[PDB]
RNA sequence: GCUCGUGUCGUGAGAUGUUGGGUUAAGUCCCGCAACGAGCGCAACCCUUGUUCACUGUUGCCAGCACGUUAUGGUGGGGACUCAGUGGAGACCGCCGGGGUCAACUCGGAGGAAGGUGGGGAUGACGUCAAGUCAUCAUGCCCCUUAUGUCCAGGGCUUCACGCAUGCUACAAUGGCUGGUACAGAGAGUGGCGAGCCUGUGAGGGUGAGCGAAUCUCGGAAAGCCGGUCUCAGUUCGGAUUGGGGUCUGCAACUCGACCUCAUGAAGUCGGAGUCGCUAGUAAUCGCAGAUCAGCAACGCUGCGGUGAAUACGUUCCCGGGGC
């Protein structure tokens, strides 16, 4: 019941923002399944290093997409108005499902 | 012409992004609009003196930290500059913009004022190794464990093209854990212009 | 010298990106991977050798039954991810009897020999393009 | 690039397979990636600048 | 290699014959990387051997290479402004190794249609001490004793 | 490896340090020493892989428990196993023995998933080549300004007596054809990935769920194994070329697209002098995925796993480099 999806790039804040969720729907009671970290995203772009006419030296980058899921087994609107009007940082975008 | 950037290479590991956002669907036009506001404030904020431009978003909402050394040109009088200067990103963008000014507590140890400061003396026409001379002792009065200044280009307005450079102190560029902080400048002259790169080891971080 | 125990027990084995679940249990030695046999699974007497060989090399032999869950890879890479299985279930349920030499025919050893990178300016791992000089 | 070709590439093609991409900042024609718009060397420089978030170097 | 003797990966036995001359003929065979494929061959080849003959196939491919193993061979050294041809006593892992690949080369180049059969028939003349590879095995023996005046030249 | 501060030697450029002995992958250390120090390089910190623990348990997993349409962990449920991903542990010549004047190191052994840097990546010192890029961008000066700006249609960048280079497919039987049947990893997806069903010889078309995706789709892995068949034939090898009939994308496939199908069936019998790659999960081969991309000339490139070798006596010779 109730979905939390988590995404961001870096792991610390997903795991901080995770926390800050967990520690919240707690204090206002609903018992929560725990974070649960879904494999992560991981795309790779590779790139000619020269501007021009130098191939076999080349720069690989990722877009590392972390991924973390709650479960709010309680159903309790106290908390549901706590997940909608909490603030969150930036890098990391929560999606609910209700 | 072989070395990595410090920034990138220590990207991840000891320092950050400058941009904080995530979206999988507008991320290029988030990036386009990025390099808008970036462009148009480096652009029109030469004479503050610009660290780093840090973007965040929230929702349709824009936050702009400038990092600079004299905020006094930025603020204008009593904020009227501050004021002007968002309306033309929102003009420019669309979006809700929250701008937000702050320090750099030692402008002579930031390598990008540094190379700011090189920069606006060799466009001055000042002997450049004087310059950087100025530059590195005053790095080290700060207190920097180590400074590396190159100039490269028309030197002194002359033909042929010069690398001149000083060090001393010690700048690990091959350590990772070593916190390096980075500028790049070019003067612009009557004869071309001079790039100036500034290595400066802050100490060592975890 | 005692002639081991026979005990009920289980480990998991990894060789070449393949892992397997191996669950040993006292029996008439019969042998079930993934549901068939042996020698379904394992159609051919290329690499059994390799999967029954701990047993022959441990004092019990083939009266010892063995369940086995198997997993990625390609069949020498299962053979040898389900012979360190059998092998590490054999030496923690006989620590004492059957580790000394299970250890020294080379088996409670995993090898991290995996399949190299590509690298940028070579066509495989280490393959290089023609070098042509003028 | 001309500006004259960037302005046309931005602006709405006569038929629909006429369109092309064009590096968002630079204006280069030549591998413009879609994740982010931009192009080869301007994915270079703003990755190791850090203006990209989640963009770091790669050494699996 | 400059620093020194690189360590030597250990033969495995044969599951079938219990021999590491069987694994050691089908890692020789082993065209394309399909050990399969290479060990059917070799497989199929000692069946038909102890068909022929009532002695064992192991036993009849290590009499063949009993025969095949030469005893000393010349290499090229670079004295002076002529090429010497130096004859060097070979080792017993040298001479084994010699023996099976010109055991597979002469078995690939048999007239017969099949692979498998092809180093059966060939097994079975060097066991004898016919074919190709007991020719060239001779040939390299031959030359060696006529070069054997620069057996000094060995360091 | 390249240097510096101070000292010292020399009229001076300069030298010493940085030579010597030993060692190391390493200017890595050790010993002695007019040197004493430091810096950039080496190494380590980072990523990945190999062992293990804690935490969490869906979209992942199913050992014990209860049904499921027969059936599908489909179900309640479970923290065991696997895995996912965060944080720890683990390797340090640390222990034992020998060598090593000792000392650095070195050899052997035990423990261990791993032993002497465990494998791989990122990382490229001072500088060299007026090396490449004014065409990614930026810019000094010079030049164009009813044109060297700029818009458009058509053409060209795809030409072809030739030469070189990098590849692909081959020349077959360790193979071709055909039926059946196993085992992956890493990735991508809403103008997208498209299942299922119907239709067509097929490319495809028509309907069309599901999935912004550990869920749904791409999906079939191929090599391999097993049965049949071909029987050494320029072939049931090879698939170039050429003729016919098509499909799809696109405003539009003449120049100049891919693909399907029918027919055609070229050179090629293992390649002269010469030359190239590779020391292990490597070479060899086998398929798969992605970027760009309406489509695609991609056999390219960057990755991914499957199968999986032979050999290294040695430094004499060839090429490149290092100390004196
Ligand atoms: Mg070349
Ligand atoms: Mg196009
Ligand atoms: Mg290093
Ligand atoms: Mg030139
Ligand atoms: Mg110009
Ligand atoms: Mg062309
Ligand atoms: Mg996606
Ligand atoms: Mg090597
Ligand atoms: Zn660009």
């Amino acid at each position: 019941k109730i979905r939390i999806r988590l995404r961001a790039y870096d792991h610390e804040v997903i795991d901080s923002s995770a926390r800050k969720i967990v520690d919240t729907v707690t204090r206002t009671g609903a018992k929560v399944a725990g974070p649960v970290p879904l494999p992560t995203e991981k795309n790779v772009f590779c790139v000619i290093r020269s501007p021009h006419k130098y191939k076999d030296s080349r720069e690989h980058f990722e877009m590392r997409t972390h991924k973390r899921l709650i479960d709010i087994l309680e159903p309790t609107p106290k908390t549901v108005d706590s997940l909608m009007r909490l603030d969150l940082p930036a890098g990391v975008d929560i999606e609910i499902k209700l | 012409g072989q070395k990595i950037n410090p920034h990138g290479f220590r990207l991840g590991v000891t320092t950050d992004h400058k941009t904080r956002w995530y979206a999988e669907k507008q991320y290029a036009e988030l990036v386009g609009e990025d390099v808008k506001i970036r462009e148009w404030l480096h652009k029109n904020l030469e004479r503050a003196g610009l660290s780093s431009i840090e973007i965040e978003r929230r929702s349709e909402r824009v936050t702009i930290f400038l990092y600079a050394a004299r905020p006094g040109i930025v603020i204008g009088r009593n904020g009227a500059e501050a004021e002007r200067v968002r309306g033309e990103l929102e003009k420019l963008t669309g979006k809700q913009i929250q701008l937000n000014i702050l320090e750099v507590k030692s402008p002579e140890t930031d390598a990008q004022l540094v190379a700011q400061g090189i920069a606006e003396q060799l466009a001055a026409r000042v002997a450049f190794r004087r310059a950087m001379r100025k530059a590195q002792q005053s790095a080290m009065n700060a207190g920097a464990l180590g400074i590396r200044i190159k100039c490269s280009g028309r030197l002194g307005g002359a033909e042929m093209s010069r690398s001149e450079g000083y060090r001393e102190g010690r700048v690990p560029l091959h350590t990772l854990r070593a916190d390096i902080d980075y500028g790049f400048f070019e003067a612009r002259t009557t004869f071309g212009r001079i790039g100036v790169k500034v290595w400066i080891y802050k100490g060592d971080v975890t | 010298k005692r002639p081991a125990m026979i005990a009920p027990g289980a480990a998991t084995g990894r060789r070449k990106e393949a892992i397997a679940r191996v669950r040993i249990t006292p029996g008439s030695g019969q042998w079930k991977i993934n549901g068939r046999t042996l020698e379904d699974y394992f159609p051919n007497k290329v690499h059994q050798q390799i999967v029954t060989e701990p047993f022959a090399t441990a004092g019990v032999e083939g009266a010892y039954d063995v369940i086995a869950r198997i997993g990625g890879g390609g069949v020498t890479g299962q053979a040898g991810a389900l012979r360190l299985g059998i092998a590490r279930a054999l030496n923690n349920v006989d620590p004492e009897a059957s580790r000394p030499a299970l250890k020294k025919a080379g088996m409670l050893t995993r090898d991290a020999r995996v399949k190299e990178r590509k690298k940028a300016g070579l066509k495989k791992a280490r393959k290089a393009p023609q070098y042509s000089k003028r | 690039a001309k500006t004259a070709l960037k302005v046309k590439a931005a602006r709405k093609p006569k038929f629909g397979v006429r369109a092309y991409t064009r590096c968002q900042r630079c204006g280069r024609p030549h591998s413009v990636y879609r994740k982010f718009g931009l192009c080869r060397i301007c994915l270079r420089e703003m990755a190791h600048a850090g203006q990209l978030p989640g963009v770091t170097k790669s050494s699996w | 290699p400059r620093k020194g003797p690189a360590p030597k990966r250990p033969v495995m036995v044969d599951p079938v014959y219990g021999s590491p001359l069987v694994s050691q003929l089908v890692s020789k065979i082993l065209l394309d990387g399909k050990k399969t494929v290479a060990q059917n061959i070799v497989y199929t080849a000692l069946e038909g051997c102890r068909a022929k003959n009532n002695t064992d196939p192991v036993q009849t491919l290590k009499r063949a290479l009993d025969n095949i193993k030469p005893s000393l061979e010349v290499k090229s050294r670079r004295v002076g402004g002529a090429t010497y041809q130096v004859p060097v006593e070979v080792k017993p892992a040298r001479q084994t190794t010699l023996a099976m690949r010109w055991l597979v080369n002469f078995s690939r180049e048999r007239r017969e249609k099949t692979m498998a059969e092809r180093l059966m028939n060939e097994i079975l003349d060097a066991s004898n001490g016919l074919g190709a590879s007991v020719k060239r095995r001779e040939d390299t023996h031959k030359m060696a004793e006529a070069n054997r005046a620069f057996a000094h030249y060995r360091w």
